[PDB]
């Protein structure tokens, strides 16, 4: 669920 | 290469068309063809390369996770044996993902990184190298899990050292690199405290530099800072 | 065939896994392999076949429409010439779509339709034949536009005659066939009045048969009837 | 924008 660079 | 007969400009034009069509496998093939022309890539062209492969590997990672979860449940207590098919199909998707990661890493090594002299290009490509070793690490289990992890860490660290020396704290590529290195720490390297410290320090230094920016750059930087914030909220 | 060495049951199991993974190209390849084993398909297996190729061709149709619109704008008054790339790439996607449609039609002709003796299987496959000639027709422009359209019409009509004789008005496949034949009339055959009449009569006859259904079948039929209603609202 | 069988 960690967000990375879009 | 199947794209060897097509003009570089035509490949770039078609990569943009494929993006509009949400045809990302095509987009990646066009940008691979463009890279193999041997010339350096502009800022916009680097972004196209990144969008194409991110979307391709993104679909593969999402499928691998679905299948790996089914496979894990299959090996729980009380689960009925269903034969080799789940593992086989997980392995097929895994192998395809690994091949995409290898293709990207081969483009970086032949010869994007070595010709990247400016900070913006060199950092972009070293970040990319960290990212695609990180995707390899998400699925790695055997003798080379540790070496894959260290290859990701090494690439990200070299990119961070350059970004800190050469770029402002709000630079979107510097911010996206730090974001992704913090995800590496949290999700791959079993170092949640390192992840949190990096995300906090990145956010705070960017906050203090926003006053130097135009309204458009302000918007670009704060959008990425919000991802750092969202992660910190999930992680703490 | 690349699936010739895999067990039929394994191919079906993997088609279901690929659906869960949203890997529809894989799903279609697995179900093609299953069909080529030569045995008839169960109701569930027919549905898997349909979902796989519908999603594959669905992405191709969505891309072709995006590109065809760019190409049309390119040929408007005042548009700057950009060379052959838009047409080339539209043609590439178009060719790939046509190949998928041809593959499905070849499976129906070898030998799904001829072995389909029950009304539910025969109607399902004849509907499918109409559908994939309809997708061919969406992109057809030359000497065979008319023959492609008539092949779609012929398949749908044979399916309708069987469905009317052999199936209740609320049967989901009968309803989906009538829905899709009405879309054929509106979007392909330049016959909006035929489209509207078919949709209305289909809806009304199903409404009058709902009292015979269980709560679960009631839900299945009304869901499809709502699509007929939505079309009528768009069309009138 | 016409809807076909899902
Ligand atoms: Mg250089
Ligand atoms: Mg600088
Ligand atoms: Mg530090
Ligand atoms: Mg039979
Ligand atoms: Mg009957
Ligand atoms: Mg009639």
């Amino acid at each position: 669920r960690s967000l990375s660079f879009e | 290469g199947a794209m060897g007969s097509m003009e570089r400009a035509s490949l770039i034009q078609k990569a943009k068309l494929a993006e509009q069509a949400e045809r990302y496998e095509d987009m990646a093939a066009f940008m691979k063809g463009a890279v193999e022309k041997g010339e350096e890539l502009s800022c916009e062209e680097r972004n196209l390369l990144s969008v194409a492969y991110k979307n391709v590997v993104g679909g593969q990672r999402a499928a691998w996770r679905v299948l790996s979860s089914i496979e894990q449940k299959s090996n729980e207590e009380g689960s009925e044996e269903k034969g080799p098919e789940v593992r086989e199909y997980r392995e097929k998707v895994e192998t395809e993902l690994q091949g995409v990661c290898d293709t990207v890493l081969g483009l970086l090594d032949s010869h994007l990184i070595k010709e990247a002299g400016d900070a913006e290009s060199r950092v972009f490509y070293l970040k990319m190298k960290g990212d695609y070793y990180r995707y390899l690490a998400e699925v790695a289990t055997g003798d080379d899990k540790k070496r894959i992890i260290d290859s990701a860490r090494s690439a990200y660290q070299e990119a961070m050292d350059i970004s800190k020396k050469e770029m402002p704290p709000t630079n979107p590529i510097r911010l996206g690199l730090a974001l992704n290195f913090s995800v590496f720490h949290y999700e791959i390297a079993n170092s949640p405290e390192e992840a949190i410290s990096l995300a906090k320090t990145t956010f705070d230094e960017a906050m203090a530099d926003l006053h130097t920016l135009s309204e458009d750059s302000y918007k670009d930087s704060t959008l990425i800072m919000q991802l750092l914030r969202d992660n910190l909220t999930l992680w703490t």
